[PDB]
């Protein structure tokens, strides 16, 4: 809306089950944007 | 455009665009782990993560604990991914926020509500370790479902408690969210009125600056908005009267923050 809000949602853990949540993944994905940011500041 | 996130026990509507990288920025919903703040585009990823992740608090150091609130100090160089994820989270609710990946130059102070399940993020501020203008806050945020409870003013008070231990003055770095703008005005006014009430206004601007770590400019600005300062033709002089101070501390407009920082509960010193 014009007035963003929130609500209570519960989700249950999934015990015996597409995205890799390894730190490795995030550092790779973020590497370039860091450099981009450093440069723009420079 | 990310329209909403699920984080902990809330689905929260996003207020603003945030540059979640690659395809993540295109999702209408993202799921964030409430403890390590990693984002995910698929609900199942989130649900699996729930039972795998062993974090029940921010990384870094718990430097404040009073009743059910704790503050954790997180150095952007020690926990870069967490901090990048924090900034992306923040940007969803912060209009004017501009870096989110170059986190090494920042320390982050994460405000948490603590229960038996863990320490739950409710807000934060970032602080540039080496500010050339001595800014003691870069960005500050209370997450929407926790707003209106005094957490913003707590974090602001907290930033000055850090500056006090550093024995320096400090000021937030422009720009601040409009909500931040009002919290500062309210916090500064209260703090100064508390002192001018108890010292019968017999101190200089410099004195006030030393007692609070609020810069002289910000003290002057606040006193102007309170109509309690005048430019004697060379310098700014405090002009306070019992009537002014009493009828200000009365108008509910100026109220003590509901949550204040207890110095004895802060275990911290600046680096060295
Ligand atoms: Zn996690």
């Amino acid at each position: 809306l014009a007035v963003p809000s929130w609500r209570d949602h519960s989700v249950e853990p999934l015990r015996d089950p597409l995205e890799n949540l390894d730190d490795s993944v995030f550092s790779k994905r973020h590497a370039k944007l860091e450099l981009d940011e450093k440069r723009r500041k420079r | 455009y990310v329209d909403k996130i699920h984080i902990g026990n809330y689905e929260i509507d996003a207020w603003y665009f945030s540059p979640f990288p690659e395809d993540y920025g295109k999702q209408p919903k993202l799921w964030l782990c409430e403890y390590c703040l990693k984002y995910m585009k698929y609900e199942k990823s989130y649900r699996f993560h729930l039972g795998q992740c062993q974090w029940r608090q921010p990384p870094g150091k718990e430097i404040y604990r009073k009743s059910n609130i704790s503050v954790y100090e997180v150095d952007g160089k020690d926990h870069k991914i967490y901090c990048q994820n924090l900034c992306l989270l923040a940007k969803l609710f912060l209009d004017h926020k501009t870096l989110y990946f170059d986190v090494e130059p920042f320390v982050f102070y994460i405000l948490t509500e603590v229960d038996r399940q863990g320490a739950h993020i409710v807000g934060y501020f970032s602080k540039e370790k080496e500010s050339p203008d001595g800014n003691n806050v870069a960005c500050i945020l209370t997450l929407p479902p926790y707003q209106r409870r005094g957490y913003g003013k707590f974090l602001i008070a907290f930033s000055y408690e850090l500056s006090k231990l550093e024995s320096t003055v400090g000021s937030p770095e422009k720009p601040l969210s409009d909500l931040g703008k009002l919290s500062y005005r309210s916090y500064w006014s209260w703090v100064l009125l508390e002192i001018l009430r108890d010292f019968r206004g017999t101190l200089s601007i410099k004195d006030l600056s030393q007692m609070t770590s609020i810069t002289q400019n910000d003290i002057i600005s606040t006193l102007q908005s309170l109509n309690m300062v005048k430019y004697w033709k060379g310098q700014h002089v405090i002009c306070v009267t019992p009537k002014l101070v009493e009828e200000h501390l009365k108008s509910a407009q100026y109220k003590k923050p509901p949550i204040t920082v207890d110095s004895v509960c802060l275990k911290w010193a600046p680096p060295k």
